[PDB]
C-alpha cells in the first residue's frame, strides 16, 4: 500500500539551493514516472524513465533534473530554487497492466530565507468538570502554537498506542497574524473519551506534534536554537477529581 | 532463410522512339533487405537514378522500384544490374519492349 | 470501395555494437504517405504524398515521439530475440511487422491485423477476433505471456475499432481525388513465336489504379490455370500499375484462346483475343 | 484535454451525487479513478477502457461514454470525503503516463443523531494561565465563524468518531491572549443555537 | 496514425 517509497517526505530550503528527490519503484516496476502537484493546480507530468533510460518528458524546467539507477530506483534534482518550486512532488510506477502507482509524495517548500522558521510549542487542555457531569464524555484538546512553515503532523498516543478513534485534527493551519506574509500558524486537535476512561489515573494521554524543519543542509547564526525536524509533545495523566 | 529478387526490366508508358519516357527496374521478393541495382545504357551504368522507399510484402519479403528518365532508340540497348548475397554473380535482366 | 490502412515496421541490428536501425512506413491500400527512418542526425516523420502535407505540426510530433520510442524499445527487442534463439551479437538480425485496418464497400472495419516475423519468418500474430495470439514456437510463447500480462491485445484492438478507422476514413477524404478513385486498364494482346509451329499470346493490361487486377487465358470457354505465366503487379511510377498474362499455344490453323480482364474501374468485364 | 466538474461538491450524508470527468483524446487507451486524501498520494480506485463499461465497488460506481467519465457516489459517509482524481492514457502517445484532471474536492457533512450544544473551558494541564473554549455537540447545520479580532482564535467545525459508541461529534476551538476572554461570548460571530448549555 | 506502445510492449 502502494509499494512506491518516496524520500525525504518533506523539505525546507531556501531559494537559489538544490535538493534531491529519491523514489523506489513497486518490486517488479521498472519505470519511474515524475509528477509535480503545485497548489491550486493538478498533477503536471515531469518525466518518465524506463529500465535506465529516459523514455519520455513532460513539462519539466531546465533546471531540474533526474535519472534512473540501474538498481532501478530513480533521483529528482531541483536546482536553483525559486518560491514557486513549493509543490508536491510524486512519483509513480506501472504495472504491466498499465497502471501507475504513486508514492506519498515529498512537500518541497522554498523560503526566501530561513530566519523565519520556528518549531510549534505544544499544549494539552483537560476535560471540563461541567462536560463530564453534562455528557460522560471528556474532550482533551491540544494546541500547537507559534510553528512556520506549517510541515506538521499531530497525532494522539493513548499509553503508548497511537490511537485515531475520538480524534479530530483541523484539516488546516489558522494563521496567527493573517494579514503578516510569514505569519506562524496554529494547529488544534480533539481527543475524547468516556469519563471514566479519563478518570482513571493509570491512563496516559500524549499528544504528539512532529515538525519539519532544517536538516543540517542549511545554516543557523541566530541567539534562539536551531529550528530542526523534531517532535514536540505535551502529556496529561487521567484524573479521578 | 534467404529469397532471391525477381526482378522485372520495362518502361512507365509504351516504347516510342524519339518520345521522353522513365526506364523501371522492379526488384522483388528478396530477404534480406540489402540489394545493389543499376540501370545500364549499353552495358554502361546510368548515373542520376532514382529509387522509392524500400518497403515489404505480406509473405516479408522486400521490395523497390528503380527508374530514370530517357528516349529510347532501336541503337541503344537498355539492361538491368542487380547484387544481392544469394547471387553467386550480378544478374542481368535486358529491355525488350516487345514484350 | 475496399480500402485499408498499414503500418510496416522494420527493426535491424548492426552487426556487432552498432545502434539498431528503425524503419517505419505508413500506407493508404497501396500508397506511402509517412516514413521515419532512425538512422539520422535528429530524425522527423517526413510526408511521403501530397494530400498530408495538411496536417500540424502536432500531428507530426506524435508519429516522432511513437517512432522515436519504438527505436529504443525495438532495440530490446532485438536482445530479447537473440537471447531466446541464442544467437551472438556477431550477424544482422531483423523483427518485420506490419499492422492496420481495412474496411469493405461501407466504410465500417472489416478486418484488424497485427503480424510480426523475426529475421523473414512468422513470429507472433493478432488472430482474427483481436483478443488472442499465435506464437510461432517456444520463444514466441515468452513474447505471448508478456503480451497476454500487459493487455497488448485489448490496446490493439481499441486502436483497430478507434483511431485506426478514423484516421483512415479522414485520409480518405482528404485524398479522395487519388485514393477514391479508380482507373481502368488499357489492354492489348501480343504474339510471339517461341519455336517451330508453336507461338505464346500474351496480354497486356497497363495504367491501372488500384493494383488489384485478375487475367485469365480462356481456351474454347474454359479456364487454362497451369500453363500460364502469371507475371507480377507492377508499378508505373506514375503511381498507376502494369501486368501480363502469357500462354504457349500451338498454331493449330484455328483460334481458340482469349484473354479476360476484371477490374473495379471496368463497368463490363472485358474479353480480348489476338487481331492480327 | 481533462476537465473535471465540479472542483468542490458539499454534500449532505447520504445524499448520492455524480462527479463528472470530461476529456479529449486521439483515442481511449484507459480512464482511471484516483482517491486523493490530504497528505497522501493518489490511491487507484478503477480503470475504465471501453464506452457503456461500468465498474461498482461499494458505495463508488464508475461509468464511461465516447466523451465523459461519471464516478457516483451512492448515500456518501463522511469517510468518502477526499479529492477524486480522473485521468486518462492516450493510444496515440508511447508509454502509461496519466494526464489528470484538476480534480473534485468533496467533503460530506455528517449527520448528529442527538446534539447537545454547549460551550466549555478547558484548562491548561502543565499549570499555567492558558485556557482554551470548546464549541461541542452541535448539529450539521450550525456554522462556526471566524473573528474580525486579531488576539482571538477560531478554528473550523471538525468532526470526531467514537467508532465504538456509534457516536458521532462536531467540535470548534476558540483561544485569546487577553486575559479578558471568556467562553459566553467565544463563539459570538457565529450564528449559535437557543438551546446551547453555558455552564457556571 | 500510428499506435503508441504502452510500457511493457517488447518481444
Amino acid at each position: 500500500d502502494s509499494g512506491v517509497t518516496q524520500t525525504p517526505k518533506h523539505l525546507i530550503t531556501a531559494t537559489g539551493q538544490r535538493v534531491t528527490l529519491r523514489c523506489s519503484p513497486r518490486s517488479g516496476d521498472l519505470s519511474v514516472y515524475w509528477y509535480q502537484q503545485s497548489l491550486d493546480q493538478g498533477l503536471q507530468f515531469l518525466i518518465q524513465y524506463y529500465n535506465g533510460e529516459e523514455r519520455a518528458k513532460g513539462n519539466i524546467l531546465e533546471r531540474f533534473s533526474a535519472q534512473q539507477f540501474p538498481d532501478l530506483h530513480s533521483e529528482l534534482n531541483l536546482s536553483s530554487l525559486e518560491l514557486g518550486d513549493s509543490a508536491l512532488y510524486f512519483c509513480a510506477s506501472s504495472a504491466r497492466s498499465g497502471e501507475l502507482f504513486f508514492g506519498e509524495g515529498s512537500r518541497l517548500t522554498v523560503l526566501e530565507d530561513l530566519k523565519n522558521v520556528f518549531p510549534p510549542e505544544v499544549a494539552v487542555f483537560e476535560p471540563s468538570e461541567a462536560e463530564i457531569s453534562h455528557t460522560q464524555k471528556a474532550t482533551l484538546v491540544c494546541l500547537a502554537t507559534g510553528f512556520y512553515p506549517d510541515h506538521v503532523e499531530l497525532s494522539w498516543w493513548v499509553n503508548g498506542k497511537e490511537v485515531h478513534s475520538g480524534v479530530c485534527t483541523d484539516p488546516q493551519p489558522l494563521k496567527e497574524q493573517p494579514a503578516l506574509n510569514d505569519s506562524r500558524y496554529a494547529l488544534s486537535s480533539r481527543l475524547r473519551v468516556s469519563a471514566t476512561f479519563w478518570q482513571n489515573p493509570r491512563n496516559h494521554f500524549r499528544c504528539q506534534v512532529q515538525f519539519y524543519g532544517l536538516s543540517e543542509n542549511d545554516e543557523w547564526t541566530q541567539d534562539r536554537a536551531k529550528p530542526v525536524t523534531q517532535i514536540v509533545s505535551a502529556e496529561a495523566w487521567g484524573r479521578a477529581d | 532463410i534467404q529469397r532471391t529478387p525477381k526482378i522485372q526490366v520495362y518502361s512507365r508508358h509504351p516504347a516510342e522512339n524519339g518520345k521522353s519516357n522513365f526506364l523501371n527496374c522492379y526488384v522483388s521478393g528478396f530477404h534480406p533487405s540489402d540489394i545493389e541495382v543499376d540501370l545500364l545504357k549499353n552495358g554502361e551504368r546510368i548515373e542520376k537514378v532514382e529509387h522509392s522507399d524500400l518497403s515489404f510484402s505480406k509473405d516479408w519479403s522486400f521490395y523497390l522500384l528503380y527508374y530514370t528518365e530517357f528516349t529510347p532508340t532501336e541503337k541503344d540497348e537498355y539492361a538491368c544490374r542487380v547484387n544481392h548475397v544469394t547471387l553467386s554473380q550480378p544478374k542481368i535482366v535486358k529491355w525488350d519492349r516487345d514484350m | 470501395g475496399s480500402h485499408s490502412m498499414r503500418y510496416f515496421y522494420t527493426a535491424m541490428s548492426r552487426p556487432g555494437r552498432g545502434e539498431p536501425r528503425f524503419i517505419a512506413v505508413g500506407y493508404v491500400d497501396d500508397t506511402q504517405f509517412v516514413r521515419f527512418d532512425s538512422d539520422a542526425a535528429s530524425p522527423r516523420t517526413e510526408p511521403r504524398a501530397p494530400w498530408i502535407e495538411q496536417e500540424g505540426p502536432e500531428y507530426w510530433d506524435r508519429n516522432t515521439q511513437i517512432f522515436k520510442t519504438n527505436t529504443q524499445t525495438y532495440r530490446e527487442s532485438l536482445r530479447n530475440l537473440r537471447g531466446y534463439y541464442n544467437q551472438s551479437e556477431a550477424g544482422s538480425h531483423i523483427i518485420q511487422r506490419m499492422y492496420g485496418c481495412d474496411l469493405g464497400p461501407d466504410g465500417r472495419l472489416l478486418r484488424g491485423h497485427d503480424q510480426s516475423a523475426y529475421d523473414g519468418k512468422d513470429y507472433i500474430a493478432l488472430n482474427e477476433d483481436l483478443s488472442s495470439w499465435t506464437a510461432a514456437d517456444t520463444a514466441a510463447q515468452i513474447t505471448q505471456r508478456k503480451w497476454e500480462a500487459a493487455r497488448v491485445a485489448e490496446q490493439l484492438r481499441a486502436y483497430l475499432e478507434g483511431l485506426c478507422v478514423e484516421w483512415l476514413r479522414r485520409y480518405l477524404e482528404n485524398g479522395k481525388e487519388t485514393l477514391q478513385r479508380a482507373d481502368p486498364p488499357k489492354t492489348h494482346v501480343t504474339h510471339h513465336p517461341v519455336s517451330d509451329h508453336e507461338a505464346t499470346l500474351r496480354c497486356w493490361a497497363l495504367g491501372f489504379y488500384p493494383a488489384e487486377i485478375t487475367l485469365t487465358w480462356q481456351r474454347d470457354g474454359e479456364d487454362q490455370t497451369q500453363d500460364t505465366e502469371l507475371v507480377e503487379t507492377r508499378p508505373a511510377g506514375d503511381r498507376t500499375f502494369q501486368k501480363w498474362a502469357a500462354v504457349v499455344v500451338p498454331s493449330g490453323e484455328e483460334q481458340r484462346y482469349t484473354c479476360h480482364v476484371q477490374h473495379e474501374g471496368l463497368p463490363k468485364p472485358l474479353t480480348l483475343r489476338w487481331e492480327p | 484535454q481533462v476537465t473535471q466538474s465540479p472542483e468542490a461538491l458539499r454534500l449532505q450524508e447520504g445524499e448520492s451525487s455524480s462527479l463528472n470527468c470530461s476529456y479529449t483524446v486521439s483515442g481511449l487507451r484507459g480512464l482511471f479513478w484516483y482517491r486523493q486524501d490530504p497528505g497522501k498520494g493518489p490511491e487507484f480506485l478503477f480503470t475504465l477502457y471501453s464506452a457503456g463499461e461500468e465498474k461498482e465497488k461499494e458505495r463508488l460506481k464508475a461509468t464511461l461514454t465516447k466523451k465523459e467519465s461519471f464516478l457516483h457516489i451512492t448515500a456518501p459517509k463522511p469517510e468518502d470525503s477526499a479529492t477524486y482524481l480522473c485521468a486518462v492514457q492516450d493510444l496515440g502517445t508511447s508509454g502509461s503516463r496519466l494526464t489528470f484532471g484538476e480534480g473534485t474536492q468533496l467533503t460530506v457533512n455528517p449527520n448528529i443523531q442527538n446534539p447537545d450544544p454547549a460551550v466549555y473551558q478547558l484548562r491548561d494541564s502543565k499549570s499555567s494561565d492558558k485556557s482554551v473554549c470548546l464549541f461541542t455537540d452541535f448539529d450539521s447545520q450550525t456554522n462556526v465563524s471566524q473573528s474580525k479580532d486579531s488576539d482571538v482564535y477560531i478554528t473550523d467545525k471538525c468532526v470526531l468518531d467514537m467508532r465504538s459508541m456509534d457516536f458521532k461529534s462536531n467540535s470548534a476551538v476558540a483561544w485569546s491572549n487577553k486575559s479578558d476572554f471568556a467562553c459566553a461570548n467565544a463563539f459570538n460571530n457565529s450564528i449559535i443555537p437557543e438551546d446551547t448549555f453555558f455552564p457556571s | 496514425h500510428p499506435v503508441g506502445q504502452a510500457d511493457y510492449f517488447e518481444y
